[PDB]
C-alpha cells in the first residue's frame, strides 16, 4: 500500500520531472532495451534505435499512463482499468518485464534529479511503479 | 549447469520412460491454461477457448511433440545445452520473438507433468535433478538471445 | 482474483488431502530445500536432513495455514493477518522464495493426487498459491 | 557474464571517479530504505526504522565501505568474477546466511546511485555495462552457495 508519505513524494518528484515526462519514458524504455535485450522481443514492430519516432511516441504514452497514476493515487485500478484491461487481453507481456521497466525508470529519474532523488522518493517511486505494475497484471489470469 | 553423475542417471532412466506422444502436449497445453497470456504466441493454433480446447487441440499436441524432442535432444547432451540449443535459441529471438522467461515456465510446467505423471517414482532428488535440467534448457534457449 | 470456479477447484482438491496435509507440506518443504539450496538460508537453525523433525514440524504450520486459507479463501487478508505482520516484521523472506514454494507444493500435489490435478486445477491451485504469497507479503514496506 | 573491451573501458573510467567513503554507504543505505526487510540482516546496526535513521547510521556507512571495496575488487578481476568471490560468497552462505537474492538488490540501487550521483555521464551504453558488472558480481557471490 502506498502511505501518505510515498503519495506526496511521488507528486514531488513527478511535478519536478514537468514537461520532460514523456523525453524521460522514452529514455527509460532506451534504457531498458540496452540492459535489458529480451524486452525487445515485445517490439519487432518497432525501430528502436536511439531517438527513434515510434520510441519516442510510446515513451510519451507510457509517461501519460504514469501522469493518470499519480493524479488519480488513491484508486489506481479504477483509473488504469482500460489500460489493465488491454495488458491483460492483448499485450500480454510476461510480468517479469515491468520489474525491468521500473528499475529503468527509477535510473532514469536519478539521473535527471539529483536534489529531488533522496533515499525516502526512490523508495517510494518503487513502490509506486511495483503498484502500477500490479494493477497492469491484475487482470491476466 | 552441472547434475551429478547420480543426477545423469536419474534423469536419463526417468526420461526412458516418457510417453513422447503425450508428454509435450500435455506440457504445452497446461502452459496455455495455467498461463493464458501465453496464447499470444499461438493465435494460428485454433480453439484455446477453454482447458479441454487447448489440451485437445491437434496443433497444441503435434506443437507440444517437438518441443518434446528438443528437451529429449538436451536430455542428451547435458554437457553442452548451449551449444545443442544454440540455434533454436536464435530463432526464437530472432524469427518468433519468444521473451525467454516463458522457457522457464515451461520448465516448471513440465516439472509438474513429470510429477503428475510419474507420482512416487518423481522423488524429491529427481526433481531436483529436472530443476537443474529444465533451468539449464531455459538459459541455453535464451542465450543467443541480442 | 480468484473466481468462483477457482475456489470450487481450490477447496475440492484440498480437501483431498485431507490428513495429508502435513506430510505433504513436509514434503514440499524437503522439495524446494533440495531444488532450490538457496532457500535453506532462511533455516540455519533447522536440521534439514530427510525425515528431521523440524522440517515435519514447520510443514504441519505451513500445511494448516493453507488450509486456513482455503476455508477463508473469500476474506484471506483477514484471514492471514497475524501471520502477514510476522513475515513483513520478523521473517522477512525474499518475495522471491514463495513462488520457490508453489512450485514445490504444485509439484507435490501433482505426485499425489493425480485424479485431482487436472489443467483446470492446476491453474486455480496456482492462482491461489500466488494469492496467499501476495498476502503475506503484503505488508512489508 | 564477460564484457567487450568498450564496456570494460567505460566501467574502469567510470569507477576511476566513484568516491570509496560515500558511495557504499549511500548505495547499502537505499539497500535498507527501499527494501526494508533486508534490515534483517543488520539488527547490531540499531534503529533502522527512518530513512534519516539509516542514512546516517554510522555502522551503515563503514559496512557499504567495505562492501564497495570488495567490489573494487571484481573490477580489477573482470575475467574470474567467481573465483575472486569464492571466498566471499562461502561466507555469505555458510556464516551469514544471507539469500542470495539480495545481492541482486542491492546491484539495482547500486546502479541508482550511479546514475544520481553522475547524472547524464551515465548514459544508456554505460548504465548496460554496469548491469552486466552487478549482474556478474551477484552471480558469482552466488556461485558457492550449496
Ligand atoms: C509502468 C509500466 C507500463 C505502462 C504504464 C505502460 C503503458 C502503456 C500504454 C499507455 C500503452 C498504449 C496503450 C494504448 O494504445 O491504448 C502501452 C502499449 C504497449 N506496451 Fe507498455 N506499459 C508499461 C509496461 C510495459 C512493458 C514492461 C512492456 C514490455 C517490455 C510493454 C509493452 C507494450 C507494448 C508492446 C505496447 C504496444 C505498443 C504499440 O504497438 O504501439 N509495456 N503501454
Ligand atoms: C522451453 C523449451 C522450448 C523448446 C525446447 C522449444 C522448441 C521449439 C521447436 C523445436 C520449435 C520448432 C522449430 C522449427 O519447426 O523449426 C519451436 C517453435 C516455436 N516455439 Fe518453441 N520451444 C520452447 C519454448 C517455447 C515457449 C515457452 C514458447 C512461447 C510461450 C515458444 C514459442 C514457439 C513458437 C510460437 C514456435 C513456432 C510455432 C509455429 O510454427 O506455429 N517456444 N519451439
Ligand atoms: C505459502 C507460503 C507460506 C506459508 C503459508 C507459511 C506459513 C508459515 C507459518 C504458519 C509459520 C509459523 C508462524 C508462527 O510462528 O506463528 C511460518 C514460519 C516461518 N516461515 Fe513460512 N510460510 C510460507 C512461506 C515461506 C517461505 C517461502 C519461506 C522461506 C523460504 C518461509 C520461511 C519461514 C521461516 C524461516 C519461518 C520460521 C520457522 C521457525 O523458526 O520455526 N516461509 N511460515
Ligand atoms: C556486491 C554484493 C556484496 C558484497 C561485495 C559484499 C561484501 C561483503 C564483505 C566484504 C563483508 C565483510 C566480510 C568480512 O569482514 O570478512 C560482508 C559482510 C556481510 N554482508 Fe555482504 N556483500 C554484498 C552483499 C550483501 C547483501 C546484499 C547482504 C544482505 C542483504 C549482505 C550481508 C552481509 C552481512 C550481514 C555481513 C556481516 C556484517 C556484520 O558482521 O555485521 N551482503 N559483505
Amino acid at each position: 500500500v502506498l502511505s501518505p508519505a510515498d503519495k506526496t513524494n511521488v507528486k514531488a518528484a513527478w511535478g519536478k520531472v514537468g514537461a520532460h515526462a514523456g523525453e524521460y519514458g522514452a529514455e527509460a524504455l532506451e534504457r531498458m532495451f540496452l540492459s535489458f535485450p529480451t524486452t525487445k522481443t515485445y517490439f519487432p514492430h518497432f525501430d528502436l534505435s536511439h531517438g527513434s519516432a515510434q520510441v519516442k511516441g510510446y515513451g510519451k504514452k507510457v509517461a501519460d499512463a504514469l501522469t493518470n497514476a499519480v493524479a488519480h493515487v488513491d484508486d489506481m485500478p479504477n483509473a488504469l482499468s482500460a489500460l489493465s484491461d488491454l495488458h491483460a487481453h492483448k499485450l500480454r507481456v510476461d510480468p517479469v518485464n515491468f520489474k525491468l521497466l521500473s528499475h529503468c525508470l527509477l535510473v532514469t529519474l536519478a539521473a535527471h534529479l539529483p536534489a529531488e532523488f533522496t533515499p525516502a522518493v526512490h523508495a517510494s517511486l518503487d513502490k509506486f511503479l511495483a503498484s502500477v505494475s500490479t494493477v497492469l497484471t491484475s487482470k491476466y489470469r | 549447469v552441472h547434475l551429478t553423475p547420480e543426477e545423469k542417471s536419474a534423469v536419463t532412466a526417468l526420461w526412458g520412460k516418457v510417453n513422447v506422444d503425450e508428454v509435450g502436449g500435455e506440457a504445452l497445453g497446461r502452459l496455455l491454461v495455467v498461463y493464458p497470456w501465453t496464447q499470444r504466441f499461438f493465435e494460428s493454433f485454433g480453439d484455446l477457448s477453454t482447458p479441454d480446447a487447448v489440451m485437445g487441440n491437434p496443433k497444441v499436441k503435434a506443437h507440444g511433440k517437438k518441443v518434446l524432442g528438443a528437451f529429449s535432444d538436451g536430455l542428451a547432451h547435458l554437457d553442452n545445452l548451449k551449444g545443442t540449443f544454440a540455434t533454436l535459441s536464435e530463432l526464437h529471438c530472432d524469427k518468433l520473438h519468444v521473451d525467454p522467461e516463458n522457457f522457464r515456465l515451461l520448465g516448471n510446467v513440465l516439472v509438474c507433468v513429470l510429477a503428475h505423471h510419474f507420482g512416487k517414482e518423481f522423488t524429491p532428488p529427481v526433481q531436483a535433478a529436472y530443476q537443474k535440467v529444465v533451468a539449464g534448457v531455459a538459459n541455453a534457449l535464451a542465450h543467443k538471445y541480442h
